[PDB]
């Protein structure tokens, strides 16, 4: 993937503003509840009955974190996404066999996260922008299937 | 299939865009045209930059064709009907393509909408826009 | 939606398969299990090698599961609704799985019955399988 | 993607079976059928309006056995596809803009031709071993895409 400079600051000077404490939890909540069968990599995390079980979960927020700093690394190296992910993705594919459409789910759903907690500030221009970073990171998780 | 509380959230939210009606819908396809450029390809007759007038009226016509479905949402395969034909038969629109404009949407309403844009309700605006995305893809 | 002559050619292949049922259904699964290796996490408890006796009754079970289908064709979320809330409550199959199994028992038709596997009865089994996949995923 | 030496075998020994003349006529014929969508970007190929007019086609058959041809060579760089299909990949994504999906299918649809043709020889493994090759061709078809 190639962000144009213009790009490249606008999703940097967003991240910049991201709560790393929140922000992934909240998108693999979501993910979780938008996408249920996803919750069947997650049965030792507990209670995952409601919405709001899965939302306030301690786990959840927990692991949401370890994903967004995945996220945060790749953002620094976005001419090296494939090195970056490659543990992640021996792990994603060959380890736990998750089909990596959910890659690319999840980064949508980051997309709506950011996009929520951003409101006008994620314009169209800025969405773009990170459509290529999410895009970018599921391809290279998924480098381990391909 | 969509659950009864599927039907009410997905009123409900739909319910706070008011007359921002047109404008969502524009805006949402104007998100789907610049992360999604493959899709551009569809409106060779349309300027697709920002404030288009072109932009403008399609998107108030996609949004009454979402009011649609949200009003008769137990019908949906019947008040889309025309609307599918046109989009298989005539436009011959990819079927992934639904799925980019789905997912622009759910954009546009979190980036507007916060209060509304709960877990609950995003999950049941996705499967609201994935069931209106299989009637228009159905022929 | 299926077509009047979606149905008629679905049912026409169909119903060369006689006898041999369980065991398209059971090469079939192995295809899939063998191209798609993600999707043999779900049997944990079977065998998944060549003769397993295990992989042998799932595809009777999965082609009467296909052969209700084909037998209900205008009230496939009816006859299917017990193994839709199977797959997607207490299983959790991904939806791309159901495109998986579709495109090997398409591979496994075409390997079979040459005769019937043209190109327009190609068309209506691909579109009787994602229907059946669309059912198998609603809940 | 990597294949062992023996689908490299089954994968090469079936391939020196295939009809070139034939086969991608019948692949794309078989694409524009069951994925209607597709005949969006044929429009100069006239009679498309029929499945037997679509396969009769002289232009459809035309078109394949190139498609073919790429293919075959794919089969002899399965070490270098992302090389081999690059001006493809700028034609079909920057110039066509056609959604990688259809890659994906396009392979699908060979096998089931594939299948269709060598029967009982098209065995699990063998089939296999062409998915391998047909994910290899789609991911590096949709190389400018990510
Ligand atoms: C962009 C997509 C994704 C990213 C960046 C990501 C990132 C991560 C990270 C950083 C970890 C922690 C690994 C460690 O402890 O060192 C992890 C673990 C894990 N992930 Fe993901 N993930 C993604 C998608 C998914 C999806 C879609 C699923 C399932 C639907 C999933 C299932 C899991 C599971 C089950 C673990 C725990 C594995 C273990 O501790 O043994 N991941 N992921
Ligand atoms: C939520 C999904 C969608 C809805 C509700 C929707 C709705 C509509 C409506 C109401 C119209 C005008 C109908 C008429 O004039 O009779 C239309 C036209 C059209 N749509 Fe969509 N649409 C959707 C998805 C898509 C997608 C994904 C594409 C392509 C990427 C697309 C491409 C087109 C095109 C090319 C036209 C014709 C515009 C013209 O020629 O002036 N639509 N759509
Ligand atoms: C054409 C699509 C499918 C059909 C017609 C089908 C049919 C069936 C049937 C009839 C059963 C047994 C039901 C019962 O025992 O009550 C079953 C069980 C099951 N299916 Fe499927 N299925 C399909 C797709 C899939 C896919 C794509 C997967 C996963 C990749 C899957 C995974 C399973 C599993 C794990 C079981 C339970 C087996 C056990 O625990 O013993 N199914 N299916
Ligand atoms: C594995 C997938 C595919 C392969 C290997 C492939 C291969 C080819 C080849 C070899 C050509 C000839 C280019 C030349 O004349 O030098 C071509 C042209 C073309 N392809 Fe494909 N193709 C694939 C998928 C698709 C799909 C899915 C579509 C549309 C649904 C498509 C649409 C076209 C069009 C419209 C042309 C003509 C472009 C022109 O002459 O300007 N291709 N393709």
């Amino acid at each position: 993937v190639h962000l144009t400079p213009k790009e490249k600051s606008a999703v940097t000077a967003l991240w910049g503003k991201v709560n790393v404490d929140e922000v992934g939890g909240e998108a693999l909540g979501r993910l979780l509840v938008v996408y249920p069968w996803t919750q069947r990599f997650f049965e030792s995390f507990g209670d995952l009955s409601t919405p709001d079980a899965v939302m306030g979960n301690p786990k959840v927020k927990a692991h949401g974190k370890k994903v967004l700093g995945a996220f945060s690394d790749g953002l620094a190296h976005l001419d090296n996404l494939k090195g970056t992910f490659a543990t992640l993705s021996e792990l994603h594919c060959d380890k736990l066999h998750v089909d990596p459409e959910n890659f690319r789910l999840l980064g949508n759903v980051l997309v709506c996260v950011l996009a929520h907690h951003f409101g006008k500030e994620f314009t169209p221009p800025v969405q773009a922008a990170y459509q290529k970073v999410v895009a970018g990171v599921a391809n290279a998780l998924a480098h381990k299937y391909h | 299939v969509l659950s009864p509380a599927d039907k009410t959230n997905v009123k409900a939210a739909w319910g706070k865009v008011g007359a921002h009606a047109g404008e969502y819908g524009a805006e949402a396809l104007e998100r789907m045209f610049l992360s999604f450029p493959t899709t551009k390809t569809y409106f060779p007759h349309f300027d697709l930059s920002h404030g288009s007038a072109q932009v403008k009226g399609h998107g108030k016509k996609v949004a009454d064709a979402l009011t649609n479905a949200v009003a008769h949402v137990d019908d949906m395969p019947n008040a889309l009907s025309a609307l599918s034909d046109l989009h298989a038969h005539k436009l011959r629109v990819d079927p992934v393509n639904f799925k980019l404009l789905s997912h622009c949407l759910l954009v546009t309403l979190a980036a507007h909408l916060p209060a509304e844009f709960t877990p609950a309700v995003h999950a049941s605006l996705d499967k609201f826009l994935a069931s209106v995305s299989t009637v228009l893809t159905s022929k």
